[PDB]
DNA sequence: GATCGATCGATAAAGTTTTTTTT
DNA sequence: ATCGATCGATC
């Protein structure tokens, strides 16, 4: 398996380890919540993703703790929580395709296989507010309980750039993918195009949404002297102005 | 350079102290061999990150170095002659006697475990990958140091550093030293990650560059500086990475003075404090505490020419905090004393507030409100009222706040207010100005923080344009809210009210009509339940005893009177909590008799119909109060005897409620 | 031609080999103008869920459409969108972490700064039903 | 003609008790 | 006082 300078995560075993766990489930968790279920919620819901065409799978994600294997995947979610959702967005596209390869009459194998679906691991773990957030908590999942206060409208974000200098027609479109925009110091598109006025046409390249919300926690059994403090929020997906 | 750069011939170096730190290997076996090395084992296995290098392990280290006739310089001098040079040479002395692999951690059970070895091994392999930069010593620490002074009889043995000075006299030679100061902690900030190491990534060579952290502003470096990804025609463009650098804790607080060591003149003076290591999240606003720590001034690095020529604006850096004055859980030997002796109705009445004249009946009317009494777990959509509110009136010359609010200053969750300051808009929460940090926070008064407790108020004719509506809004059920332009959210309301409305000019004329000094009749008619009064009649026999009640307190400096064995307030505080774990359920014999007790309460109020003295006109809103306080007195007197004998104690207290004006 | 959102300096392609980008002189004679105004809008009453600080934005009217927009009425608009930054120029020297996307937007070919981008709106034609 | 080095110029600041009519 | 831009000199 591969090895990253940053993480120690594996190759696509855990994707396949999820995919057999996903498909061959039909019931689990009967023992941790022992009371005494013929088919999994997700099994019907994974069929339900295509027939509405949505992009969101609200994963409970307390299923890896119920499963015998995939604990290593489970205890890598809470320790490198950016690559693991970046892995699983590729798999859910293929695991959807794993249903289209059975029935080839499912939306012609092209158009719903362009818009990238995504997932949402929610209600995982437990947390207790703000007076426990140590500096060691750098890349982890946190479960806040509080109250939002006030919102600003959406400002845009540099997801793609554009350039055009002063020649006849040269309409390149560089990417950013960082906090760094890279530029050329000499022209192109012709032989005799020396270092010249490369200009930045700004109102042409597209942008996504982004929104910051301010939160202040509820006084949840606060010790009657401490002022309830505040922390901010940030969002990227299609959840702007739904809260 | 020239011009006095050669310093003086100082007889005090650090190399003469440095070898006298190298001797701090295993030689002090008294305090299971070297006990500071024993504490060194309980940190490497990662369960606590605070060592304590105190002074008793230095003076006894010198006490048993008294007999060896060799030159041993003083240690407690230099660690308070200049304290800040005694954290860094310890760290270059700990590592020579630091047993690393004493623990067993494979993959999990340690934060950041595999990556720190990965960040070590990727530089360990690149120490010999030429067929090079060593670690700065601040990188692989995962630990801190602390200190602890002394003010015991060891200082009275022989030869200060820990005298509890005040901030009024700390102006002089106390820079770069170690001084403990007491005070009152105010303006607590939050916890923010500070930076101690750095790692920029070039994404070409992978040599994460390291640097030390200076004061609160710094600057990144270039990209053509490294040893592999520099020096060629292509250079790895630098950018940062979070997780390749550790981050510490940080919190700021301000001190004030004790309001008794201050002289007759000027106002008290503030000071700045910081925290490091793991003493964080251990202070509170209102802590009557003291900190022990080392001293350091810091530069300003802004607008340096036209202001701040040589000024200092210093702070102090903390080392140790010594905080003070903080259900069958091994105090039951004192909780059984109420269960063995009993004596609920009178000994507990004489227990709370024994400093008054008479009035044992009215001190019983408050203590059942101190245990409250839950109405009903209703389940369905019937949010019924609980937590009745008793109000007082009358004009004595005793300044009766000591007769009410002394209970409020020992009762649990009982906050006090006055007329000025927190108005009715200032009773609930609001949005106000703040410092340069996150403004428009939800500051409040009492009822947004005294939920399910005691709200003891005075001065009912003060700031009434906002007060008089909002006090109804807790008796009006569940509408404590902030309906400003900011938001329209609503929080809860579960707190009892004790009110003492002061009367109007002169004595309240009893021949005159009531509601001549009370403001709102609508609160009194059904939104309250019972009243009391504090009339004065000139009496020959009682007042000379009352004269002896007040003249006797100036001979001694106490009030030894009234032949009662005084009880600590924590006892019934547990018994209120012990009653809170009971919640008795009513029987059926009670409502067979109280139904006509309301009828006995019906025609007598309908007999008078006069505007001369009395109030009340036979409503069930008066009736449901005596149903509420009956189970309340059954809660403090739990034998599960909810019967007629329990409810006759209730009508015992309501017959003295009315006709308090008939004298 | 075509002065952009900050291009107060036409300094490209002189006729002879004179000192290019040395100066300018905004002639009030031949450079034709047009007239505009900048107003704020607000959301209609029959769509607010609660009193939840009803947000807004700003428009620009360009042609003859000036003064047709009587303030304080229900109104419709054309619909072209735009984004406009303005932080660095010749004259005046150019809470929370608003403009956090701006740190990505640094390092253009001129001086390193923190250029933002705020959403705005342009119109072309107005109508006022009611 | 291009690149590098040196010199010169420009860039960073902060508010909230008395007094008027008015309801 | 520090950083950036412009001008001059040298290769």
């Amino acid at each position: 398996l591969r090895i990253i300078w940053g993480t120690n995560v594996s190759i696509q075993e855990c994707t396949t380890n999820f995919r057999n766990f996903l498909m061959s489930f039909k019931y689990k968790f009967r023992k941790i919540l022992d009371e005494r279920d013929e088919e999994l919620y997700y099994i019907k819901q994974l069929n339900e993703m295509r027939e509405l065409g949505t992009s969101n799978l609200n994963l409970d994600a307390r299923n890896l703790l119920a499963y015998k294997q995939t604990e290593d995947l489970y205890h890598q979610l809470l320790n490198y929580p950016q690559e693991v959702i970046s892995i699983m967005d590729q798999t859910i596209k293929d695991c959807m395709v794993s249903l289209i390869v059975d029935n080839n009459l499912d939306y012609d194998l092209d158009e719903i296989e362009t818009k990238f679906y995504k997932v949402r691991p929610y209600n995982v773990g437990s947390c207790k507010g703000m007076r426990e957030l140590n500096p060691n908590d750098i890349d982890k999942l946190i479960n806040l309980k509080g109250l939002v206060l006030r919102s600003t409208p959406v400002i845009p974000d540099m997801k793609v750039a554009f350039f055009k200098c002063n020649v006849c027609d040269h309409t390149m479109a560089v990417e950013i993918d960082r906090g760094v925009i890279q530029e050329p110091a000499r022209c192109e598109r012709i032989d005799c195009n020396e270092p010249n006025s490369m200009s930045l046409i700004h109102n042409r390249c597209s942008f996504a949404d982004k929104q910051v919300i301010k939160l202040q926690e509820t006084p949840d059994f606060v010790p009657d002297g401490q002022t309830p403090h505040s922390i901010s929020l940030c969002v990227y997906d299609e959840l702007v102005d739904s809260c | 350079m020239s011009a006095a750069l050669p310093s003086i011939q100082l007889p005090v170096d650090y190399n003469n102290l440095f070898n006298e730190i190298t001797d701090f290997l295993v030689t002090f076996k008294q305090d299971k061999g070297p006990k500071y090395m024993a504490m060194l084992q309980k940190v490497a296995n990662r369960e606590l990150n605070s060592v304590i290098i105190d002074l008793d392990d230095i003076l006894q280290y010198q006490n048993e170095k008294f007999l060896q006739g060799t030159q041993a310089d003083d240690l407690v001098s230099a660690i308070q002659q200049n304290a800040n040079h005694f954290t860094e040479l310890f760290c270059r002395a700990i590592d020579n006697n630091m047993p690393l692999p004493t623990k067993e951690i494979d993959y999990k059970d340690d934060v950041l475990d595999v990556i720190l070895n990965q960040r070590r091994l990727r530089n360990e392999r690149m120490l010999s990958d030429r067929t090079t930069e060593l670690f700065p010593p601040n990188l692989t620490r995962r630990y801190f140091l602390y200190f602890k002074p002394l003010s015991q009889n060891c200082a009275r043995r022989y030869r200060i550093s820990s005298k509890p000075l005040s901030v009024r006299q700390i102006k002089g030679d106390f820079l770069g030293q170690l001084i403990t100061v007491r005070g009152i902690i105010t303006r607590v900030s939050d916890v923010k990650p500070a930076v101690e190491v750095i790692a920029y990534t070039c994404d070409q060579c992978g040599y994460e560059v390291f640097q030390e952290v200076n004061s609160r502003t710094f600057t990144p470096l270039s990209e053509c500086t490294s040893e592999e990804c520099s020096q060629n025609q292509t250079k790895g463009q630098l950018f940062m990475s979070t997780r390749a650098s550790k981050f510490s804790a940080f919190q700021e607080c301000k001190i004030q003075e004790l309001s008794q060591q201050v002289p007759v003149g000027h106002i008290p003076r503030s000071l700045n404090i910081h925290v490091n290591g793991t003493l964080v999240r251990s202070l509170s606003p209102g802590d009557i505490v003291d900190v022990t720590g080392i001293f350091l001034p810091a530069p300003y690095t802004g607008f340096k020419a036209l202001k701040a020529g040589l000024l200092t604006e210093t702070y102090l850096e903390a080392q140790f905090v010594r905080q003070h004055k903080k259900l069958t859980s091994d105090v039951e030997e004192r909780v059984m004393e109420l269960i063995t002796s009993g004596d609920v109705y009178n000994r507990l009445a004489k227990s709370i507030a024994p400093e008054i004249y008479g009035n044992l009946d009215v001190k019983k009317a408050l203590l059942l409100l101190l245990v409250g009494g839950v109405d009903k777990r209703v389940g369905d959509g019937m949010k019924i009222r609980g937590d009745i509110n008793v109000c007082l009136m009358g004009d004595p010359g005793v300044a009766k706040s000591q007769l009410l609010k002394a209970i409020c200053k020992i009762s649990p969750r009982g906050v006090y207010t006055t007329g000025k300051g927190s108005s009715g808009v200032g009773l609930t929460a609001a949005v106000m100005k703040d410092p340069v940090t996150d403004e428009m926070i939800l500051e409040g008064g009492a009822l947004v923080l005294a939920d399910n407790g005691i709200c003891c108020i005075d001065e009912f004719d003060k700031m009434d344009e906002s007060d008089r509506t909002a006090i109804h809004e807790v008796m009006e059920q569940q509408t404590i809210s902030i309906s400003k332009a900011g938001i329209n959210t609503t929080l809860n309301a579960r707190t009892s009210i004790l009110a003492a409305a002061n009367p109007l000019y002169g004595r309240y004329n009893p021949r005159l009509s009531p509601l001549d000094n009370i403001n709102l009749p609508a609160a009194l008619l059904s939104r309250f339940d019972i009243l009391f009064l504090m009339l004065d009649i000139p009496s020959r026999d009682d007042d000379e005893k009352l004269a002896e009640h007040v003249t006797y307190v100036h001979m001694h400096n106490k009030q030894p009177d009234l032949d009662f064995t005084p009880v600590e307030p924590s006892k019934m505080r547990e018994y209120i909590a012990y009653a809170k774990t009971k919640r008795p359920v009513m029987s059926e014999a009670v409502n067979d008799y109280v139904v006509q007790a309301y009828i006995r309460l019906r025609q007598d109020s309908k007999r008078e119909m006069d505007s001369k003295f009395s109030f009340g006109q036979a409503t069930p809103r008066t009736l449901l109060g005596i149903i509420r306080l009956s189970q309340a007195l059954a809660k403090l007197r739990l034998a599960d005897m909810v019967d007629i004998d329990d409810v006759e104690e209730a009508l015992r207290l309501v017959r003295v409620s009315k006709e308090s004006l008939y004298q | 031609v075509e002065q952009s959102f900050k291009y107060t300096e036409p300094t490209f392609c002189p006729n002879p080999s004179c000192e290019n980008r040395a100066f300018w002189t905004l002639n009030v004679t031949r450079s034709r103008f047009l007239d505009w105004q900048k107003v704020r809008i607000q959301e209609n009453a029959n769509e607010i869920p609660t009193g939840s600080m009803p947000r807004t934005l700003d428009v620009i009217l360009r042609g003859d459409s000036v003064e047709r927009a009587k303030p304080g009425d229900r109104c419709k608009f054309t619909g072209v969108e735009i984004v406009v930054p303005d932080v660095t120029q010749l004259g005046l020297p150019g809470k929370t972490t608003e403009g956090l996307n701006s740190g990505v937007t640094g390092l253009r070919s001129l001086g390193v700064r923190d250029l933002t981008y705020k959403i705005s709106f342009l119109a072309c034609h107005v109508i006022s039903i009611g």
